[PDB]
């Protein structure tokens, strides 16, 4: 069991936090908020490093590029934007979403950018020239999380209408749906960092672990509340082997992998914990709240 | 296709439907059923105009669009014994007050 | 004794509606959430229909949306959308009721005077209790729960 | 059959039975078939009677039902009658 403990509080933004990310070189900590800004801090000390502003209205999302230069952010303007984290200049902005944008990821290469919109689409992007490179409208609900796999051969999207769907980024065609015997809304999906499984939250109270190869699930994860808001889930690897995730009860709840036992709830949070990221290299989570919350906490283990 | 009724006269008036079809002669039996008085003692007027027996209701101008339920048309009613014919002669109604302050 | 909630079943099985108003009001729909809370959708001017997607199970109430009168809809107070057959959209016709003559006359003076000069009125307290008791969804709510 | 309903100022109205009896209170006076009202004018009593008729009329009929109207002048004096008759 880990030992996580509050270290420090980044009250920031002015409105809710929708998401913290930590850049893949360990060193930052990005965050977006319906204040229409990201903010930059650093990842060890939650010191204030910058805030990057363009959006219109609210942003629901960022997400880092491979070399931790770039940053994309989702937003209710349905626009994405390409960002240079150095200098803080949009570089790109993604038309095409003809309604809120709420997710977005790069592929490994970086080259390719993927997104999730209330539209119902993914949305495949040229990192290069901005342009869209294919959509993908199978979902009949707003999506609520797209993700790379390993090697950004497959992207997996989450939905409202209670379907994970693998995609071929190739083709673009569905390659795989992943449903148990009900249809809650899935507010949540990615792959594991191994590969291997895909993690899944569903609009119950519940996340789940698949073997999408067998489409069989591995594991069930309960014990926190999760019926209204789209909450980010995490795989924690640095230490042991926990899944991660924040709760409408305020709480971050941590589970071990195997025996899906709640090991830990970290408290400290007055609003829903809509967001959680775990660092890549050391035993670090960060959490993000809501509107009567504001801010983002970022904890520290021993393993 | 109905219509509805106000038969009047002096300070009496009678509810009735009947059909834009009907005619003034079944009209005069519906009002024979009510006030005892035979269809040959019996003119009906529409405003200030004497009605044909054989006319129908719609060829007197009462249809359906003029002659609802909730704000029915009017028929005028004037008896006549032997050689002896009442005029038509309709009390109105009395009037309503002063429409109050805070309306 | 537990009473049931009025609510939507949330059956995720979509159905296709005619919202037809067949009244002289402008009309408020108002759907039960799952939670059975009324949710006000867009309005309808009289002699107006509209196709709108909705899904099995779920629970529908119509008022006048300026007054909040209450209305029927395919005569009764609920409308509850079924599977379509044969791909035919199912008709909610929203009309009038037959009021009562003294929900009507209470309906005009309310339209004529405004509430903190009823008591101005002429009338005995009982009339005035009558008009201040405006409508309510949540009447109609408790009264279809006490009757279920 | 019918009833005669007499206004205050003495209009009589002539109106079917199962239309007058829509009121409890007209029925309890019914219990001749007429039925003298002490203080209700033939305005407020002619207007009555179209309510019984459209009432009639329109319950349970499946159709467009289209709106009583009520003049503001009448509509005060229309309420105390309503409430006097039940109806
Ligand atoms: C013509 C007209 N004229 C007369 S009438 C009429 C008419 C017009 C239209 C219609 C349409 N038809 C209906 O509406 C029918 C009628 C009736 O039959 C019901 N119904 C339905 O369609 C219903 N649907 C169904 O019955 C089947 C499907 C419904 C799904 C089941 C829902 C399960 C219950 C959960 C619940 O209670 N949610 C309530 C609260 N949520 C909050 C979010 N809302 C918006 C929303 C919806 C979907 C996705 C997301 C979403 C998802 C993910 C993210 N992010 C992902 C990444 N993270 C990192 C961050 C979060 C974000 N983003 C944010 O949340 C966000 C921020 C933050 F994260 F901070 F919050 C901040 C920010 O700046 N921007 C965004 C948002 C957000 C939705 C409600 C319903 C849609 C009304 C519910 C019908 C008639
Ligand atoms: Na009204």
């Amino acid at each position: 069991k880990p030992n996580y403990a509050l270290k420090f509080t980044l009250a920031g933004h002015t409105k809710a936090v929708s998401s913290v990310k930590f850049s893949p070189n360990g060193e930052w900590l990005a965050s977006s908020s319906a204040d229409k800004l990201i903010k930059i801090w650093g990842a060890y000390d939650g010191k204030f490093e910058k805030t990057i502003s363009g959006h219109k209205l609210g942003i629901s999302d960022v997400a880092w590029s491979s070399d931790s230069n770039l940053l994309v952010s989702a937003s209710d303007d349905k626009t994405l934007k390409i960002w240079d984290v150095s200098s803080g200049k949009c570089l790109k902005t993604l038309k095409g979403h003809s309604n809120y944008v709420f997710c977005c990821n790069f592929n490994p290469q970086s080259n390719l950018i993927v997104s999730g919109s209330f539209d119902e689409s993914v949305r495949i992007w040229d990192v290069k020239t901005g342009k869209c490179l294919k959509t993908l409208p199978a979902h009949s609900d707003p999506v609520s999380a797209v993700h790379f796999n390993r090697d950004g051969s497959l992207i997996v999207s989450s939905s409202y209408d209670g379907l994970c769907r693998i995609w071929d980024t190739a083709s673009g065609q569905c390659l795989k749906t992943l449903i148990d015997d009900d249809n809650p809304p899935v507010s949540f999906v990615k792959f594991s960092p191994n590969g291997k499984y895909i993690l899944a939250a569903t609009l119950d109270n519940t996340l789940k672990l698949w073997d999408y190869s067998k489409g069989k699930c591995l594991k069930t994860y309960t014990g926190h509340k999760n019926e209204k808001y789209c909450i980010f889930a995490n795989f924690s690897v640095t230490g042991g082997k926990w899944i991660v995730s924040g709760s409408e009860d305020n709480l971050v709840y941590i589970w071990n992998l195997q025996t899906k036992e709640i090991v830990q709830k970290l408290q400290g949070h007055t609003d829903v914990v809509i967001s959680t990221a775990c660092h890549p290299t050391e035993n670090i989570i960060a959490s993000a709240a809501l509107e009567n919350d504001k801010t983002i906490k970022l904890w520290k283990s021993d393993c | 296709m109905d219509v509805f009724l106000m038969i009047r006269r002096h300070k009496t008036t009678i509810f009735t439907d009947a059909k834009e079809s009907s005619t003034v002669f079944e009209l005069k039996r519906i009002v024979e059923g009510i006030l005892k008085r035979p269809p040959d003692e019996q003119r009906l007027y529409k405003d200030d105009q004497l009605l044909d027996d054989g006319k129908t209701l719609g060829e007197c101008g009462f249809t359906s669009q003029t002659a609802r339920p909730q704000a029915p048309a009017t028929v005028g009613l004037a008896f006549r014994a032997d050689d002896t014919f009442e005029a038509l002669c309709i009390e109105p109604f009395s009037s309503p007050p002063e429409l109050p302050d805070v309306m | 004794r537990p009473r049931p909630v009025l609510r939507s079943v949330n059956s995720r099985e979509p159905s296709q509606v005619i919202f037809c108003n067949r009244s002289p009001r402008v009309v408020l729909p108002v759907w039960l959430n799952f939670d059975g809370e009324p949710q006000p959708y867009p309005t309808l001017p009289p002699g107006t229909g509209r196709r709108i997607h909705s899904y099995r199970g779920h629970l529908w109430l119509f008022r006048d949306a300026g007054t909040h009168d209450g209305l029927l809809v395919n005569q009764t107070e609920l409308f509850v959308p079924s599977l379509n057959v044969d791909g035919q959209p199912i008709f909610a016709n929203i009309t009038l009721p037959v009021y009562t003559l003294k929900e009507r006359c209470l309906q005009v003076v309310r339209s004529l005077v405004k509430p903190e000069n009823y008591r101005r009125l002429d009338i005995v307290r009982s009339l005035y209790e009558d008009l201040e008791d405006h409508p309510n969804v949540q009447k109609d709510l408790e009264r279809l729960t006490q009757e279920r | 059959m019918y009833v005669k309903l007499i206004s205050s100022d003495g209009h009589e109205f002539i109106v079917k039975r199962e239309h007058a009896l829509t009121s409890g209170t007209i029925k309890a006076m019914l219990s001749t078939n007429e039925v003298n009202f002490r203080e209700i004018p033939s305005h407020v009593l002619s207007k009555v009677c179209m309510y019984f008729t459209y009432k009639v009329r329109y319950t349970n009929s499946s159709t467009e039902i289209p709106e009583f109207p009520i003049a503001p002048e009448i509509a005060l004096e229309l309420l105390m009658a309503a409430n006097f008759l039940d109806c």
